[PDB]
């Protein structure tokens, strides 16, 4: 499957789109995919559209983004028995993948998979009570006060980034853990679904700050800067693989990384239009060893 | 016999007109001749396949409508060897003899060596993946086997019915055709589904649907049910249906037509809502092609005149108890089935609503005129109802 | 054969059907007492399992992050699909003018109502926050919130509510002159009013019979597309998803066929003890068993055609996820369900073509039990195996059911059998009218020769 | 009459609720009459419910 | 054919009673669920 895309440096220098060109040439026989959808989506032409770009060339797999996401978003610690049952709670997971021409010594492919905040979200269509809806800004809104179980958002999520509170996973009795909880993020109860929110505590705080500055200066229009929102995973990434910013702002770093030819989204045949796109890993092999 | 001769000469004249206009259009566009002939074959196969299907359904589940229309179903299903003879232009279209017939690139996408072989000009990998199954030899063998199955089934059922009419035990020569119908319903379902696959869905191998074929079964059933209503209105004064046939077979036929109009819009809407709600790019180009360039108007006309009008005019008791109103509704229904097969097949060739040629209306009209003439000639050879049948008591009501 | 054995009168039909109810409770049979004791013990198991589920959570089951729908949804589709054949006998056979519905429709519609009662708790039971099932219902609130109505679970709310309500309404309409017969045949003056207020003074009037027959005809012609739409919507709560095992477009008629298949399996499996333990050999006949097995064979053949359609889609597609869905079903960690499904739904139906096997009673019982097991395996194959292995191979895990969803399944079996035993105690198993009308119709047929 | 009333009410309730009273973007699906699929099931079930209520209560 | 209660002087009083009950209950539900807050 075309999940971890690997390229070489010299052919990247010749043409940076050749990874996607070779993938779609092997899959469909054409250089570009003519993915057609029956749903219009929303517009996103003059508004703050938020997206993520994860660099697979610059990810080592140190799990610092995962621990930062847990610390920021109050993700519960479940037991070893609960992980053995398959019910780990992590809004971002680092997927090691062992791809190689010999599996007794393969190449290690680490990739952070969080919620893509898909513009046409299969998790959003199958929610019977509109507990997961989409923003004007372009974020999937997992509402826990509204979520009533039914566990279907997770079955229609193609990446399975959504984590369900099967039991009372969050601690209710330890006062030290209660102090450790973030006051600006909710603490989830048993029976609700949770997933990555692009750190919407920080998104909402910077939007409120920008609107307050706009009305204090009389500008009548709020502008959110490129460095104004920095999510927990992007902040605690020691490599800078994760970058967060505005899509519609062309001068933003995320739009400049998404204008690159090796930027791609996972499972594009499902017309989701992911906002967490990935940059393909570009290797630099030596001619005396590999080439 | 006078009305049978009248509809026989009407179908002969319509067949002559359709074949003449189709042959005139062949000299201006030999590609579109065969593209319209595929659609005409798909339209004209709705009658004999549906006649064989309801012949086996009424044999399994006996009824007053079944013994009323049973000989018409036998006459319609006996035209299937001639339909096997008429599949030969499509087979010659997708064979290697396409160059000698004026058609420049082969009739189906999997008959292209440049598509199904590696190193070719196009080399579509999905169509090249289906290269044994979607090949001219395998498709011709499958459709010929299907013709053999249909022909043997219909000829055996018709021969057993004629033997029951002529000489023999009526009760003993009913269990035999009931058992043959019991195995033949399953054989018919899988055979017609794979025939509909290899004829219609094999035009575009990028898109697959599993409710297809059974949707074609519902389409063919509604088409031949409205056909049965029209012919039953035509032969209502024939000195055999005046004595033994009352308004209850007409009521049952109208109820079956209403039920399978609901069934056809069910099989269309289920596929539509599945592909629409599950937004997968392997399936959505079908409805993109069936919506773009004015085809949304034909889809809305199918919503309004193929479901919303017959659902409301067939919901009343008096409109199906009357043969004149049932025949008018059946004529509107077969017009809407022509429009429905147009909306299903013609987006694969034309790409636009205004790109429809006159061959696209000449081929199904002429070929269904051939179907009309063959059915009338077959029903002229037999009495219109099985007098020596155990289920004759169901006509007394 | 015949659908009514000779030697029956209207008063004999009325006595032989209404004397199994209206007996004093001291004359209750020991077989009924033992069956009700087993049903009440498994209902206590149901209460214990539901109480522990509400106390602890839905995490007592085997469901996890990739497989969020498990045995709860398998048993939901199983129990809601049991009721299709009873709705078919109550409605579609009335539409078709089939004379074999007159002796199976009351018990079959009661089985439909009790199966829908067992399957309507399963959404609320699996819901995870069970007390908020009413947020799926469009109800006025101070928030201004709405259900989405684009999801198939809102359609499931409307379809399950309409199916239960119209099935109960049609069953009570079919019971009202039976209520009149029981009110007439009762002995104690205080049990006269039990069926009198439910018969509403029926009187058997020919003016009332015309409106009754018109209402029954229109209720049949509304309940046939009702039950097809309900089982299509229960197909759609997988088929609207993008899951490779679930994005299959033949699911609405495939689920209709599977529900009618499992329903007539359960109907035969519960007619045969009722026929051999009550004096209903004259009413429920070998021809009734033969035609019910014929409908089993037909609908099982349609389900086999649906299996062939799914296998054809996997082989015909160049899609790696469809190819791996077929590979995972054939040779996966849960391939036991697919192989036992193929044995229990394809191999076991080829005897049903044969007339002697169709007429044989223990072969029919074994075939019906095998078909019920294989239909549970079918719903396992559809839900669990498709959810186990998905698009991303990092999100792959195995679904292992615990003891608690099995206990809930055994408990809903006990609830179904408790409701059925209460029904056969206080109500007739078969329709007192429309079988004396069937006797009159057979007398008229004999007079017409 | 009540089947028509039920079908009209089942369409109008979904239309107003998802499209007028509370316009929510879910799955990128349309916010107008192009969202006519996923309205047909609840429309049909409402029509069947009120038509069967009409049959029963009207007969009684 | 005519209904059972055709020609009864209580039919239009009981129809006005049922419709009055329906409109009072409808207006009261509308008041509680829209204009109460
Ligand atoms: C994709 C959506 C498809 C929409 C499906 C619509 C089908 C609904 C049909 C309901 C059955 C009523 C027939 C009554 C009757 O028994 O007719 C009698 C004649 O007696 C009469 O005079 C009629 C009595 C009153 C009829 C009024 C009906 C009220 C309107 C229904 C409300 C629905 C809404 C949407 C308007 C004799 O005629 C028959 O018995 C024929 C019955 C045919 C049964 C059809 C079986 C098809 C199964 C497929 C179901 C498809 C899925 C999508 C639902
Ligand atoms: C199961 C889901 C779909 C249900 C749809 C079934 C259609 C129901 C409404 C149609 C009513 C048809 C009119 C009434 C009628 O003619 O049938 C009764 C008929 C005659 O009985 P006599 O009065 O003559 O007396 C005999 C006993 N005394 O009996 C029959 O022969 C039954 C007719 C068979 C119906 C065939 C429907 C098959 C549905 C196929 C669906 C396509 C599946 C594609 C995968
Ligand atoms: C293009 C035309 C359409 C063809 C459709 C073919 C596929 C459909 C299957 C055929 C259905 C026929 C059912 C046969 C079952 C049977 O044998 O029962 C017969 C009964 C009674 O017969 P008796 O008493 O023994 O003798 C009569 C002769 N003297 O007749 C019936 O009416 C019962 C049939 C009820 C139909 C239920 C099956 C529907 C399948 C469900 C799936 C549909 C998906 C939407
Ligand atoms: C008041 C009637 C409501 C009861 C039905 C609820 C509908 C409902 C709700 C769910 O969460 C489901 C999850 C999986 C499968 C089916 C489901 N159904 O049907
Ligand atoms: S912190 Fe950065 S480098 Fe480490 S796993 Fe996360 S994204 Fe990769
Ligand atoms: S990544 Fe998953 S949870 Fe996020 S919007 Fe897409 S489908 Fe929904
Ligand atoms: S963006 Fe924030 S919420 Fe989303 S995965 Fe990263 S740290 Fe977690
Ligand atoms: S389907 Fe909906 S109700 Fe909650 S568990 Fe998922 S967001």
């Amino acid at each position: 499957r075309d999940i971890y895309r690997v390229g070489e440096f010299k052919k990247f220098k010749e043409d940076p789109k050749y990874i996607a060109k070779e993938v779609y040439q092997e899959e469909y026989g054409r250089e570009t995919p003519n993915y057609q959808s029956l749903q219009p989506g929303d517009d996103y032409t003059g508004r703050n559209a938020w997206g993520m770009t994860i660099n697979l060339n610059a990810c080592i797999g140190c799990n610092a983004c995962v621990v930062a996401c847990q610390a920021e978003n109050n993700i519960a610690v479940v037991g070893k028995d609960q992980v053995s049952r398959g019910r780990e709670m992590h809004w971002i997971r680092i997927d090691r993948y062992f791809a190689g021409e010999d599996l007794d010594n393969p190449s290690i492919y680490m990739m952070p998979v969080n919620c893509m905040q898909c513009e046409k979200a299969p998790c959003e269509v199958v929610c019977p009570v509109a507990a997961t809806v989409h923003d004007y800004e372009g974020l999937n809104n997992m509402v826990y006060n509204r979520c009533v179980g039914t566990k279907y958002c997770s079955n229609n999520c193609p990446y399975k980034v959504r984590r369900f509170n099967f039991l009372q996973y969050s601690d209710t009795t330890t006062e030290t853990f209660k102090l450790a909880f973030n006051p600006d993020v909710t603490v989830r109860i048993r029976g609700v679904m949770e997933k990555c929110t692009y750190c919407v505590q920080r998104i909402s705080g910077a939007r409120i700050a920008a609107k307050r500055a706009a009305v204090q200066a009389g500008q009548s229009s709020y502008v959110i800067s490129d460095g104004a929102i920095q999510t927990a995973c992007e902040q605690a990434c020691p490599t800078g693989a994760i970058v967060f910013g505005d899509i519609n702002d062309s001068n933003s770093r995320v739009a400049k990384w998404k204008a690159e030819g090796h930027n791609y989204g996972l499972l594009g045949f499902l017309n989701t239009v992911p906002r967490t796109t990935y940059l393909a890993r570009v290797r630099n092999p030596s001619e005396e060893l590999e080439k | 016999i006078p009305q049978l001769g009248q509809v026989q000469m009407l179908g002969l004249a319509a067949a002559v007109i359709g074949i003449g206009v189709l042959a005139a259009g062949y000299f201006l566009s030999p590609t579109s001749f065969f593209e319209s002939y595929i659609y005409g074959y798909y339209v004209a196969m709705t009658i004999p396949l549906g006649c064989l299907g309801f012949l086996m359904v009424q044999h399994l589940t006996g009824g007053a409508w079944g013994v009323t229309v049973r000989r018409m179903l036998e006459a319609g299903a006996a035209t299937l060897p001639i339909m096997g003879l008429l599949f030969i232009p499509i087979a010659l279209g997708y064979f290697d003899t396409y160059k000698a017939l004026g058609l420049e690139h082969p009739l189906y996408e999997w008959a292209n060596p440049e598509v199904v072989t590696p190193g070719g000009a196009e080399f579509d990998p999905i169509i090249a993946h289906k290269v044994p199954w979607l090949s001219p030899l395998w498709v011709t063998a499958r459709i010929a086997i299907f013709f053999i199955i249909w022909s043997a089934l219909a000829l055996t059922l018709r021969a057993w019915s004629r033997q029951q009419d002529a000489g023999g035990d009526a009760k003993k020569l009913a269990t035999r055709m009931r058992r043959l119908s019991g195995i033949g319903v399953a054989l018919f379902v899988i055979t017609v589904t794979f025939f509909s696959f290899d004829v219609a869905m094999s035009l575009d191998p990028h898109w697959f649907s599993t409710i297809y074929g059974a949707h074609y079964m519902a389409n063919a059933g509604l088409m031949t049910l409205a056909f049965l209503a029209l012919m039953m209105s035509r032969v209502r004064d024939a000195a055999l249906f005046r004595e033994y046939v009352s308004v209850k077979p007409i009521h049952d036929i109208g109820k079956l037509i209403f039920a399978f109009t609901v069934l056809w819009t069910y099989m269309s809407y289920g596929q539509l809502v599945i592909i629409w709600s599950g937004d997968v790019a392997e399936f959505t180009p079908w409805y993109v092609h069936r919506t773009q360039h004015g085809w949304v108007f034909v889809a809305l006309a199918l919503m309004l005149f193929a479901f919303a009008l017959p659902f409301f005019v067939l919901l009343f008791r008096g409109t199906k108890r009357n043969l004149n109103t049932l025949a008018t509704i059946a004529g509107w229904i077969v017009v809407m089935r022509f429009v429905d097969m147009a909306w299903i097949i013609l987006p694969e060739f034309r790409e636009h609503l205004w790109d429809i040629a006159i061959t696209d209306v000449a081929a199904p009209i002429g070929l269904i005129g051939l179907v009309i003439a063959l059915f009338a000639a077959n029903v002229q050879q037999a009495p219109l109802l099985p007098l020596r049948d155990p289920n004759m008591e169901q006509l007394q009501n | 054969e015949a659908y009514l054995l000779p030697g029956e009168t209207y008063t004999s039909i009325s006595a032989k059907i209404g004397d199994v109810p209206l007996t004093p409770p001291l004359k209750t049979p020991k077989g009924w007492l033992a069956g009700f004791s087993v049903a009440f013990f498994m209902l206590m198991i149901f209460f214990v399992s539901v109480t522990w589920l509400f106390i602890r959570g839905v995490g007592i089951w085997g469901i996890n992050i990739p497989v969020g729908w498990g045995m709860d949804i398998i048993n939901f589709v199983w129990w809601i699909g049991i009721g299709h054949a009873g709705t078919l006998i109550s409605a579609i056979l009335l539409l078709l003018n089939q004379g074999w519905r007159n002796s199976i429709n009351r018990f079959a519609e009661a089985m439909t109502l009790f199966a829908v009662a067992c399957a309507g708790l399963y959404p609320i039971l699996h819901l995870g926050r069970p007390w908020l099932f009413y947020w799926l219902i469009p109800y006025p609130n101070t928030h201004g919130m709405w259900p989405q109505f684009r999801s198939a679970l809102a359609w499931d709310v409307f379809a399950i509510s309409t199916y239960a309500t119209v099935s109960l309404v049609f069953w009570l309409v079919g019971l009202i002159p039976d209520f009149a017969t029981l009110r007439d045949r009762a002995k104690n003056i205080w049990v006269k009013r039990l069926y009198g207020i439910a018969a509403l003074g029926w009187r058997g009037s020919a003016r009332h019979w015309h409106r009754y027959e018109m209402a029954s005809i229109l209720l049949a012609g509304l309940s046939t597309p009702l039950v097809v739409s309900v089982h299509s919507i229960i197909s759609l709560d997988f088929a609207i998803s993008q899951v490779p095992g679930w994005q299959v477009t033949v699911f609405p008629p495939y689920f209709v066929a599977g529900a009618v298949f499992a329903g007539f399996a359960m109907v035969l499996l519960l007619m045969i003890p009722v026929r051999t333990f009550y004096g209903f050999e004259n009413y429920i006949t070998l021809h009734h068993l033969d035609v019910m097995a014929k409908v089993m064979l037909t609908t099982g053949m349609i389900v086999v055609y649906g299996y062939f359609m799914e296998v054809f889609a996997s082989l015909y597609s160049g899609n790696e996820f469809e190819e791996y869905l077929l590979y995972n079903r054939l040779f996966g960690p849960s391939s036991w369900a697919y192989w036992g499904l193929l044995f229990c739904n394809a191999v076991a139906i080829q005897p049903l073509w044969f007339k002697k096997v169709r007429q044989n009673i223990p072969a029919l019982l074994i075939i019906s039990l095998i078909v019920s097991v294989g239909m549970w395996l079918e719903r396992y194959v559809i839900i669990v195996i498709s959810l186990e292995r998905d698009f991303l191979p990092s999100s792959w895990d195995i679904y292992i059911p615990t003891i608690w969803d099995w206990s809930l399944y055994i408990g809903t079996f006990g609830l179904f059998f408790t409701l059925l035993f209460l029904f056969i105690r206080v109500l007739p198993m078969i329709n007192i009218f429309e079988m004396r009308l069937f006797l009159y119709q057979e007398t008229e047929k004999a007079k017409q020769r | 009459l009540f089947g028509l009333i039920g079908a009209a009410s089942g369409f109008i309730l979904q239309y107003i609720g998802n499209l007028v009273d509370y316009p929510l973007n879910v799955g990128g699906r349309p916010l107008d009459i192009t969202n006519w699929p996923a309205m047909i099931p609840i429309t049909f079930e409402s029509g069947i419910l009120l038509a069967s209520f009409a049959a029963a209560i009207g007969m009684i | 054919m005519q209904p059972e209660w055709s020609g009864d002087p209580e039919v239009k009083p009981v129809f006005l009673a049922v419709t009055l009950t329906g409109m009072v209950a409808f207006l009261l539900m509308v008041w509680l669920f829209a204009f109460y807050w």
